[PDB]
């Protein structure tokens, strides 16, 4: 029932009606019909943004620090694998940092949830009542102070599509870090260098067959 | 009204001559179902087209490269890309090509558009006969060409099977086997090297090694249905 | 009219020739009740179809043994396969009953309530399990080539061919067992002996079938 | 109409509108235990309490078991934890159980009287002003109120979906515990250790080769 004008993950394939292009990155991909129920699809829409946005930050935070180290830039945290940052010693114990993390995140996340439950109800500063977000914001897209440079005032639809495409790719990349790190046992950029050294004999088929 | 495989016979009802190469041969009636015939039509073209390319290659290999046995070309060939490097490219490239062809068979006219470049597109066509970029040049009438394609194709499919059984029995290439036949035509026929009668059965020996060692692994290499050979 | 197993004897009333392979053979009237006849019609086909697979498999492997390819006799394959491949027999047996139990339970409740397995309950498949007749599933899974969806006249001819080759296979599978018990040799080992000296090598001289001999 | 066995005849008592209002109704009642409408109402409560108790208990055997293997905790096997805990304990197991029966008995007794007279625990003055919140909801076995702090039962659209998830995970949890008991006698190891053994060599380490389940083989 989905129209053929919209982009399709599989050209010439029938696609669900409930994926009608409203959401960004709507390519009609749902072989398991997870998002069939509108109430559930409403939740999954926000979950994708949240998992995606954190993934984009996480991937950026796993490649750039390693990229700088190879270039030779020196900082005390240089040369630490992304899966060894936890063991590293900081100014405060890991437990104390974790406790502060949850208290800070509890405020913002509940603030974000309140808007999702009732959009527009969490757009006012509790202390300085003069401050406020624009009233037209939708769940997942606060705007206002969260968009200081006004990029959202342009072609918003294209920007939403660009965000979700980069986000979806970022989420796949992080799963690659876990799979590659757990198998190869080395940092991600090291795996890329090995592949570029000999692309033909360094496939996962070569690597995994050797192990077993 | 049209030439038939067995002249003087009546072609089955489901065969009427519409398709190219339709000579009314269907003793088992596998094409009776309309949808089944549509699928079987595609597979015959694909099988024939692969066979024609394969048969031509084997002949050219022997002429150009007589030393290498086309049967053993799998292990004989050495390239920097390695075994699994070649397979990886082959899998992904073939998966894309075959799926698109498969999609057109299911829902024709849906995979004609070029994904990357918008302007380019495939003109309307029949299933199994793509046009445009695939057919820059046409010598003559398509109807005549289609009949030529299948008739050569059907012969090629038999030809390849001839190579395999001749290769497994005589342990030689296609041209090399033919030269043997011309040398002693009477003593080289399959009748002159095998025979079964009540109480005795003589069969040729499989001249392909039982197993092949290839880069630290053993690849089984069984002769096709060697137990049922004459 | 139609031929019968015992020429000159009228066929039974409950056998009217509609079924495939009907020769009016029911001396004990086991299928007099119409509903019980449906059960046996499918029981015969399942017995016949398995026998055809069994006979073809036993014959083919026996040819492999005689030619020297190293196949064991059908009465030793089970022991050889388990030992050579290091397979736990109880695990293999259990796996078989899960797969057979699922597949054969579906056939059981299609007989009780025809068309019930095509309701989309099983992974959403709604037309491959509908069934065409009693004992003839049809569909694009059990009949991928659609030979039951083409010519109607020839499909009835195949039903005749299926049952008669099935009955012949069932008799053959009894021959394999009886011959092994009497002789202790493989199927084609017996065939080779008979062709050597047919007059002096057969069941009447094996010393078992005719004890008074 | 989903059923545990396609093509079977659903029992008539399970096809009534009252019966179909029950979560997880797949027509499974071969022994006809729910033929009497009054009995089915009682057995539904028994399933819910078994479901919820089993889920809490299984979570208390499985999650500590995995974390123990991962090295984040040190908890003995579920079949040994009773002996280990009682050692470094402030009370013997006789005193500990006696208190458990008073507290559980008192709480269970109030739940019992609500099954006999739904909403009867909101009797004015019966409790110290707290009886107002003990009336339960319109559906038996789903008390709500103080038992639903986040108010997830106030969304009508999601109500039927939530109840189905509870019964499905509850039934799965009940079978899990029966597996823990059977696997302790059969294999003499922990639940997570049994899973590790199966994954190592699935085709040789299973119940078909444990030497207990199939004595004839
Ligand atoms: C996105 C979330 C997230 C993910 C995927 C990881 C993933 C990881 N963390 Mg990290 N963490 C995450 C969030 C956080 N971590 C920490 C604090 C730590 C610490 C302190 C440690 C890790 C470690 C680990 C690794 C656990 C596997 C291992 O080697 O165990 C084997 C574990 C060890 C060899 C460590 C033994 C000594 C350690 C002091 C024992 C106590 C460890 C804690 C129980 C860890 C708790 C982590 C939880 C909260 C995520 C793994 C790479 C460990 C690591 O880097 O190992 C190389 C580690 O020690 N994380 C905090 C608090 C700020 C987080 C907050 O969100
Ligand atoms: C049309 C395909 C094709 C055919 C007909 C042959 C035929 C042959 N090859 Mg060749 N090959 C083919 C493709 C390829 N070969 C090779 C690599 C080799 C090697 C290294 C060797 C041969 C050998 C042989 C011979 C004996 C094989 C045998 O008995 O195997 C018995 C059967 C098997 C070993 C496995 C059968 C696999 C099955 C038919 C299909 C599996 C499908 C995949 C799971 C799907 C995923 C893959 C992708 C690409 C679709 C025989 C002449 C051997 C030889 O020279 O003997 C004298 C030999 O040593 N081939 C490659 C490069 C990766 C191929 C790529 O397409
Ligand atoms: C109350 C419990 C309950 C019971 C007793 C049954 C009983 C049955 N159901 Mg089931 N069902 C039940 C609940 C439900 N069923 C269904 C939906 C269905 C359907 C749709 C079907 C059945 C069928 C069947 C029968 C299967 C017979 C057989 O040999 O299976 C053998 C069992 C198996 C092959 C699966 C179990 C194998 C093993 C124990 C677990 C292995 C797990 C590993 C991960 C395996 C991995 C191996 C890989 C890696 C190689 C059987 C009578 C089938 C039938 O016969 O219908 C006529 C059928 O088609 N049930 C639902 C969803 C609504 C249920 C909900 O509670
Ligand atoms: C999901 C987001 C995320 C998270 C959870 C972390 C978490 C962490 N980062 Mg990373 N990082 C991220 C994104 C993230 N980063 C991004 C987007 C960048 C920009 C490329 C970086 C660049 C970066 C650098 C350059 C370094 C870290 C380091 C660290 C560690 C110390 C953080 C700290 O005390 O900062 C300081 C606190 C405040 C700014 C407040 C910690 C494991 C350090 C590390 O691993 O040292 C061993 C380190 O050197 N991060
Ligand atoms: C973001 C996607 C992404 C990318 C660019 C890479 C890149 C690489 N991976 Mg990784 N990987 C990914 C995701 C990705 N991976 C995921 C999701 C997993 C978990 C299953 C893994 C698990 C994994 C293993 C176990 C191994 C690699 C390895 C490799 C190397 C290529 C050889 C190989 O065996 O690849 C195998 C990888 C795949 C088949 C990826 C499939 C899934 C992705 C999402 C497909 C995306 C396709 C799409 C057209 C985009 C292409 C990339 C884009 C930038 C153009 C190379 C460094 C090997 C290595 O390190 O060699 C030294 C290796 O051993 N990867
Ligand atoms: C089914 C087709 C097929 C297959 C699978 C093979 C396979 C093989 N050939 Mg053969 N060959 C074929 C057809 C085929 N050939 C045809 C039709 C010809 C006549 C033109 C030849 C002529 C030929 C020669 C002269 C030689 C081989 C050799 C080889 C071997 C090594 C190939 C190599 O190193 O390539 C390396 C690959 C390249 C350098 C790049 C090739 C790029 C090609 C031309 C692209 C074609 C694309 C096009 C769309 C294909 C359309 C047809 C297709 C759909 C069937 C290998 C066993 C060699 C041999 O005997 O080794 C022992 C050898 O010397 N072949
Ligand atoms: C890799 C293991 C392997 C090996 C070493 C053999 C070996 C043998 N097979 Mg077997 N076979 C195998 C796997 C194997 N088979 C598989 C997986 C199948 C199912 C597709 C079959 C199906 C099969 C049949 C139907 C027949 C044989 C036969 C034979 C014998 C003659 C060779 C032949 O015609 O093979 C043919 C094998 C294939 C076409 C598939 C090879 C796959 C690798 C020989 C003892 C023949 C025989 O003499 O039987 C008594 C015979 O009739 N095999
Ligand atoms: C229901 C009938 C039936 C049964 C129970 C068996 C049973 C057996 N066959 Mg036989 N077979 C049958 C029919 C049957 N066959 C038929 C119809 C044919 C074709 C004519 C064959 C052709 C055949 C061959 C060629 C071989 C066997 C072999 C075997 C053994 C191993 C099977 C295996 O590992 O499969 C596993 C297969 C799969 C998982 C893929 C399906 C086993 C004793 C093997 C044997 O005897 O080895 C010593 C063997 O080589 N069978
Ligand atoms: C039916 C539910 C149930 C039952 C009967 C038990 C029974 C037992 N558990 Mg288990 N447990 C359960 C569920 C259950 N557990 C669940 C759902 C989890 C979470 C996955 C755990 C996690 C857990 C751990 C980690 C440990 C036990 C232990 C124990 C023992 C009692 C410890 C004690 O003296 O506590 C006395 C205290 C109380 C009853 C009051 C509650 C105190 C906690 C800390 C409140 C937490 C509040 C929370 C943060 C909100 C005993 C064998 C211990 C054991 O085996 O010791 C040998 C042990 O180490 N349990
Ligand atoms: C409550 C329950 C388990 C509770 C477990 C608890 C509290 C465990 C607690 C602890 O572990 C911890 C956490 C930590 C440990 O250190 C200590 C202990 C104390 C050990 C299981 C119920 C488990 C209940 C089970 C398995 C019930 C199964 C019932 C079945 C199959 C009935 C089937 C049918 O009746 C129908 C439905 C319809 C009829 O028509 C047909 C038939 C077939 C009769």
């Amino acid at each position: 029932k989905r129209d053929a004008a919209l982009p399709s993950w599989m050209p010439g394939a029938d696609l669900p009606g409930y994926l009608n292009g409203t959401l960004p990155g709507d390519f009609g991909f749902d072989p398991l019909y997870l998002g069939q129920d509108p109430v559930k699809l409403k939740w999954y829409a926000q979950a994708e943004l949240m998992n995606a946005r954190f993934a984009m930050l996480a991937v950026a935070g796993i490649l750039v620090p390693e990229l700088l180290s190879n270039i030779g830039f020196s900082w005390p945290g240089a040369g630490v694998a992304w899966y060894d940052a936890g063991k590293f010693e900081y100014f405060a114990p890991a437990s104390s940092l974790f406790g502060v993390q949850m208290l800070l995140f509890a405020w913002v996340e509940i603030r974000r949830y309140q808007d999702f439950v009732k959009p527009g109800s969490a757009n006012q500063d509790p202390i300085f009542t003069n401050n406020k977000l624009p009233d037209g914001n939708e769940p997942g897209y606060p705007g206002g102070i969260f968009d200081p440079f006004g990029w959202s005032k342009g072609d918003i639809k294209s920007l939403k599509l660009k965000e979700i495409k980069n986000g979806r790719l970022a989420m796949l990349a992080f799963a690659g870090f876990i799979g590659q790190a757990y198998t190869t046992g080395t940092t991600p950029l090291k795996n890329l260098s090995t592949h570029l050294a000999d692309p033909w004999s360094t496939t996962v088929w070569q690597n995994d067959l050797a192990r077993l | 009204s049209r030439p038939l495989w067995l002249p003087g016979s009546t072609p089955p009802a489901h065969l009427k001559g519409d398709l190219p190469g339709d000579f009314g041969f269907d003793p088992l009636g596998l094409g009776a179902n309309a949808e089944s015939l549509k699928w079987f039509k595609e597979s015959e073209l694909v099988h024939s087209r692969w066979a024609m390319a394969a048969v031509a290659g084997i002949l050219v290999q022997e002429i150009v490269r007589p030393d290498v046995f086309w049967y053993n070309a799998g292990k004989e060939v050495e390239s920097p890309l390695g075994p699994l490097g070649l397979l990886a490219v082959e899998f992904f490239l073939m998966h894309w090509v075959e799926v698109r062809r498969w999609q057109d068979l299911r829902k024709p006219g849906s995979v004609d558009q070029d994904p990357i470049f918008s302007q380019y597109k495939l003109p309307p066509h029949e299933v199994g006969y793509p046009g445009g970029v695939f057919a820059p040049f046409i010598p003559g009438d398509l109807a005549e060409l289609k009949v030529k394609e299948i008739k050569n194709g059907r012969l090629a499919m038999l030809a390849f099977v001839g190579f395999v059984m001749a290769a497994q029995v005589t342990g030689k290439g296609p041209i090399a086997a033919l030269q043997e036949h011309l040398a002693d035509p009477w003593g080289t026929t399959i009748f002159s090297k095998a025979a079964v009668v009540p109480g005795q059965a003589v069969a040729p020996p499989c001249k392909i090694p039982a197993s092949v060692s290839y880069k630290g692994i053993e690849i089984p290499t069984p002769c096709f249905l060697q137990g049922l050979w004459p | 009219v139609r031929p019968v197993w015992f020429p000159g004897n009228p066929p039974p009333a409950h056998l009217d020739g509609s079924l495939a392979g009907d020769y009016g053979f029911d001396p004990l009237f086991l299928g007099q009740e119409p509903q019980t006849l449906k059960w046996y019609v499918q029981a015969e086909l399942v017995h016949g179809r398995f026998a055809m697979l069994g006979a073809a498999g036993i014959i083919l492997t026996s040819i492999g043994a005689k030619v020297g390819l190293g196949f064991p006799e059908w009465y030793d394959a089970g022991k050889v396969v388990v030992e050579k491949n290091n397979i736990d027999f109880p695990t293999l047996m259990v796996i078989q009953f899960y797969l057979m139990g699922w597949a054969e339970t579906k056939r059981w409740y299609d007989f009780k309530n025809p068309g019930s397995q095509a309701d989309g309950s099983f992974l959403g498949f709604t037309e491959e399990f509908k069934g065409l007749e009693n004992g003839y599933p049809g569909g694009r899974f059990f009949d991928p080539m659609g030979l039951s969806r083409g010519d109607a006249a020839k499909y009835q001819e195949y039903k005749q061919k299926e049952v008669k080759n099935g009955r012949l296979a069932m008799i053959a599978c009894l021959g394999f067992a009886a011959q092994y018990a009497a002789t202790g040799k493989g199927p084609l080992d017996n065939l080779a002996d008979h062709l050597a000296d047919p007059n002096h090598v057969n069941f009447a001289t094996n010393g078992v079938s005719i004890p008074i001999a | 109409r989903q059923s545990w066995l396609p093509g079977s005849q659903i029992p008539a008592h399970l096809d009534t509108p009252a019966a179909q209002a029950l979560a997880g109704n797949f027509g499974f009642d071969p022994l006809g235990l729910g033929k009497d409408p009054v009995a089915l109402r009682w057995y539904q409560q028994a399933e819910l309490i078994h479901c919820r108790t089993a889920m809490a208990g299984v979570a208390g055997i499985l999650i500590p078991g995995l974390l123990t293997k991962a090295g984040a905790l040190n908890v003995p096997e579920w079949y040994d934890a009773g002996k280990v805990a009682i050692e470094n304990s402030f009370a013997p197991w006789g005193s500990l159980l006696a208190v458990q029966l008073f507290l559980c008995g008192f709480v269970e007794a109030k739940r019992w009287q609500d099954i006999r007279k739904p909403g009867s625990q909101g009797e004015p003055g019966s409790f110290l002003g707290f009886e107002a919140s003990l009336k339960g909801t319109s559906e038996l076995g789903y008390p709500g109120g103080p038992f639903d702090p986040l108010g997830l039962s106030k969304e009508a659209d999601k109500w039927a979906d939530w109840k189905l998830k509870e019964v499905k995970n509850g039934r799965l949890a009940m079978l899990a515990f029966l597996g823990f008991v059977a696997q302790k006698y059969a294999t003499g190891a922990g639940p997570v250790d049994n899973l590790a053994a199966h994954l190592k060599d699935p085709w040789h380490v299973n119940y078909a080769t444990n030497g207990v389940s199939l004595p004839f083989l």
